[PDB]
């Protein structure tokens, strides 16, 4: 009988766990007591 | 169902009500089984969109007072 | 009714013809005992068990 | 140094609690549900009341048992309530 349950929620609380750990790295850079990040490009 | 023991309890309880039919009564042992058995297929339909068990009860029960009335 | 018949026949039989029909005490002894049955399975949203 | 850092154990009872609530949390007042309880010899035991349901189970959890062993206590002298406390516990 097919199938109908859930909107399942699922790809919305993958989107906000992808935004949790992106704060939370650049969460330390904020204010003038923060910390200062590097990148590097490999050369 | 006798020779044949059942683990599961939504088995079990038909098998169960089985002897609650065939010890009154000597006729009607099918009746019940597929009466019951029916009433959970067509409640895929509530069970799918959303209505919670709990209300489809009472919607049986209000049922079976009106069904016993027009027999 | 509903034909029982094997061979084919146009319509249907009635009741009065085969004297064929339905007791109170099963008609209405099996509605009470077929809610009671289907109740219990939708009462159930989980099981519990322990090891034997 | 080796110092300090984390006290996670509190994480698996956090986590205990939830799992244990969200089983009593189908069955609640005249709207609740029932549930079957196998001793292992092929009885199967229908009830609703949280007092039977604690004691046929087994949790090796000991969050769980504690919940359980404390539960008990109060179905002697209240008789009432076995699936409320549980529920305040965990949330």
């Amino acid at each position: 009988p097919k199938a109908e349950s859930l909107r399942r929620d699922a790809a919305l609380k993958v989107n906000v766990t992808s935004a949790e750990g992106l704060q939370s790295v650049l969460e330390t850079n904020l204010g003038p007591k923060g910390t200062l990040k590097m990148l590097v490009d490999g050369a | 169902l006798r020779e044949l023991d059942i683990v599961h309890p939504a088995v079990k309880v038909l098998v169960m009500a089985t002897e609650q039919q065939k010890i009154d009564m000597g006729d009607g042992t099918n009746l019940v089984m597929i009466l019951a058995g029916e009433l959970l297929n067509v409640s895929e339909k509530l069970i799918s969109m959303g209505l919670s068990a709990v209300e489809i009860i009472q919607g049986y029960n209000m049922a079976r007072k009106f069904t016993l009335k027009e027999l | 009714g509903v034909d029982i018949d094997g061979e084919s026949d146009e319509g249907v039989k009635d009741i009065r013809e085969e004297n064929i029909y339905d007791m109170l005490a099963t008609k209405k002894f099996a509605i009470n005992v077929a809610t009671e049955a289907a109740t219990t399975v939708l009462s159930i949203d989980q099981i519990i068990m322990a090891k034997k | 140094a080796e110092s300090l850092r984390r006290d996670a154990a509190l994480k698996v009872n956090v986590t205990s609690a939830e799992g244990l609530q969200s089983v009593l949390e189908t069955n609640l007042g005249p709207k609740g549900t029932l549930k079957m309880l196998v001793d292992g010899a092929g009885n199967i035991k229908l009830t609703k009341d949280g007092k039977v349901l604690l004691t046929e189970m087994q949790i090796q959890s000991p969050t769980a048992v504690l919940i359980a062993r404390a539960a008990a206590a109060q179905d002697e002298i209240t008789g009432d309530g076995t699936t409320t406390v549980v529920c305040l516990v965990g949330e």
